[PDB]
DNA sequence: CTGGAGAATCCCGGTGCCGAGGCCGCTCAATTGGTCGTAGACAGCTCTAGCACCGCTTAAACGCACGTACGCGCTGTCCCCCGCGTTTTAACCGCCAAGGGGATTACTCCCTAGTCTCCAGGCACGTGTCAGATATATACATCCTGT
DNA sequence: ACAGGATGTATATATCTGACACGTGCCTGGAGACTAGGGAGTAATCCCCTTGGCGGTTAAAACGCGGGGGACAGCGCGTACGTGCGTTTAAGCGGTGCTAGAGCTGTCTACGACCAATTGAGCGGCCTCGGCACCGGGATTCTCCAG
């Protein structure tokens, strides 16, 4: 019989099985909800989305296509709830946003 | 000769640096003091110099942040020279 | 004979090469006193994380520290690096 | 990695669009980074509740508690729509 | 019932003597409402944060317990009420 | 009867010497409970649990405001001032 | 006659508590052999580090009963257990009594 | 709680010194709370090293990582002391 | 304090490379379809403790009156690091060259989970007693007020 | 600044209570011993890339020659918070009243682990080229000595 992948079955293509096996072998419970790959792989998606359009719409800002990681810095550290969750994890190539205090500056 | 004014330099860089993103301590001496400190603890110790470069990008950019850190210390300290006990406070907050 | 025989590579971390460091950080003015300072707590800092790099390279039996050490070495005083 | 699922996702977003590969490795430490620590605050919510499984409850209260605001609410909306597709589907 | 004013139940003598006992040598006035605003916020986060383990686990009474592991959440264990 | 100052030190000592609680039970009680009416129905409380959110509240602020005060007497004054807390706020995020 | 692991590797504390902690606490697929003993004595000897001092604490206000108090200052006073333990809350435990040199007259 | 095994330490260390109840909590969160640490240290340095056991090299490696030094080392002579006496009886 | 002159970088125009992106085999990770034991929601009922109620004192919070004691700006001092080019070396860059040791397969041990049983150490839970709460009066420590 | 009075706080002493310590009833969590399956070390191998060597150019460190600038102290002004005691409140004291709902026990259902078999998506390596580094030069941008 044919198949559809179980990714498919919500529209996405994040691999439900990576992070689902992933889950398995992390040691974390006993058993695993039908609903935690999916769902959490359907959120983990969703900000990946965010963060990627982001660094996308960055990277076009100086009319270059390929995405380089200056543009993932100044893309996830300008939006606040990501800065706050991401706020102890620096980026290598990256470098730090723009800040400079009003007393600093000439 | 000619010469620029004091603290535009350091502007000039900061903006420049922070558009780029290399390490700026030397390659080779840095190296050779992770391979120097670590010469104490493992016989015939061999080091990749892409890891130790690794190894620059996460230390330099923890000295940038916590110079950072560091800065907002000064300037709440309403100081705009930041002095070794400032990365003092910095580092027991921290721990 | 150009051996490298141990002796004052923390001499290395250079007075402008701190300088431009911290203008990458922002700081605008710079004491003396810090360059030596940042010399000897980088020292520290990579002591403790290197150090457990170490142990974990001594588990592990091996000569060559990979770039995997030093992310779980980073991850194990929270300071987990991106890209590698 | 993640490779070709940023692949994927970049081009449903930006058809025309290139990513170095300090990027990708970069994304593929956030992605693996992240969740380790979305799958263990889900595994300390199941040691403080006596729960020995990780269902949808716990993936929703780990979003709830690690995420703020609008992105963990329209994560669930999301995430809750497309496990009702899954219901369908 | 309504409950109204319990910002003042967190009172002012209260905030001295904590601060007495914090090492402070002397208070500002405006020490005291940046105390309640910025209190008042980090502990919304932490009781939050406990509301919504009670909310996963289909009880509807908090326990000290409950407490022990909203604080261990932000990383702020607390000895001597079980655990 | 005492000059300005000397009651804060022995507070100080008092209270660095003893343990106890410093906030009416009952009041803060009520401010636990008027805060949670708006999540779920129906709620209940302990009383213990509610001493352990004044532990934690009390002991959080005392510690808080040690680190605080090393911020306060690093910057060479005396007087701790809002902008401390707000350095304590962002370095610990 | 059966005998505790504990008391057969000469130890106080239980192996079998903490064993039975690591086994059922999801951390590994198996758990060595040498691991809950070596645990358990860490466990048994950061115990007498931290009774010591607060049997000292206890001494030095003239009681024979252990509060919180005594906890307090005794993991506190240990610069390498303080500083291990920096960010931990003890209720009832009060703090240390230490004034900065400035605040003093 | 430890109660018991706290108090036979106690009474090794103190015979003539008792201990209120609430502290003895405090030394069960705390006992419980150090071990979630080794324990979860311990399971980073299995899982990131590839294997899937944890022994006393392992948490040999979880104590040199969480214990400084000194305290460190005489937690290698206690494992040392202990483990000998165990593989002796 | 605005401004023209000069230098750096961007930008506009011009050149080529290689890594990025597309192609091409190659598994293996993701899927389905079962089966088996069990996690947990639920049904029913309870009894700890949660809600809810009563009344005076004063602990505790609050208010009023008073004095003192705190941050912070300004001006000034000075020392020390910024700024820059030049000299110099081995860093950098480009290249030649071995084999350490990382990574793999190939074997095999040996190491730990898992179960059932068994029972005494240890749990829950009562009860007396002495540590401590309380009482009460006081020397000692500490601030202050005059000296 | 100098010292004793005066009050707080710890101290001396003495008594009374309840929480701490100890006892009993009871069981269940830990240990033995054995099985059973399978994780990881070990031996020896292959070969990547680090190391080890030379060599050219110069990046970049170190040094020398100005001189601007920032931490820091004093000082003086002015403001505002603690202390005290008395008032006032409602928590505290302590005492009341009955069962909600938290916790337990008994259902019954459903699901995830797992295995085996499947298979097409994903993996690694291998091309192929145009984005971008490089290049050079003007526009813009950013800085700087002068009215």
């Amino acid at each position: 019989a044919k198949a559809k992948t179980r990714s498919s079955r919500a529209g996405l293509q994040f691999p439900v099985g990576r992070v689902h096996r992933l889950l398995r072998k992390g040691n974390y419970a006993e058993r695993v909800g039908a609903g935690a790959p999916v769902y959490l792989a359907a959120v983990l998606e969703y900000l990946t989305a965010e963060i990627l359009e982001l660094a996308g719409n960055a990277a076009r800002d100086n009319k270059k296509t390929r995405i380089i990681p200056r543009h993932l810095q100044l893309a996830v550290r300008n939006d606040e709830e990501l800065n706050k969750l991401l706020g102890r994890v620096t980026i290598a190539q990256g470098g730090v946003l723009p800040n400079i205090q009003s007393v600093l500056l000439p | 000769p000619h010469r620029y004014r004091p603290g535009t330099v350091a502007l000039r860089e900061i903006r420049r640096y922070q558009k780029s993103t290399e390490l700026l301590i030397r390659k080779l001496p840095f190296q050779r003091l992770v391979r120097e400190i670590a010469q104490d603890f493992k016989t015939d110790l061999r080091f990749q110099s892409s890891a130790v470069m690794a190894l620059q990008e996460a230390s330099e950019a923890y000295l940038v942040a916590l110079f950072e850190d560091t800065n907002l210390c000064a300037i709440h300290a309403k100081r705009v020279t930041i002095m070794p006990k400032d990365i003092q406070l910095a580092r027991r907050i921290r721990g | 004979r150009h051996r490298k025989v141990l002796r004052d590579n923390i001499q290395g971390i250079t007075k402008p090469a701190i300088r431009r460091l911290a203008r990458r950080g922002g700081v605008k003015r710079i004491s003396g006193l810090i360059y030596e300072e940042t010399r000897g707590v980088l020292k520290v800092f990579l002591e403790n994380v290197i150090r457990d790099a170490v142990t974990y390279t001594e588990h592990a039996k091996r000569k060559t520290v990979t770039a995997m050490d030093v992310v779980y070495a980073l991850k194990r005083q929270g300071r987990t690096l991106y890209g590698f | 990695s993640y490779a070709i699922y940023v692949y994927k996702v970049l081009k449903q977003v930006h058809p025309d669009t290139g990513i170095s590969s300090k990027a990708m490795s970069i994304m593929n430490s956030f992605v693996n980074d992240v969740f380790e620590r979305i799958a263990g605050e889900a595994s300390r919510l199941a040691h403080y509740n006596k729960r020995s499984t990780i269902t949808s409850r716990e993936i929703q209260t780990a979003v709830r508690l690690l995420l703020p605001g609008e992105l963990a609410k329209h994560a669930v909306s999301e995430g809750t729509k497309a496990v009702t597709k899954y219901t369908s589907a």
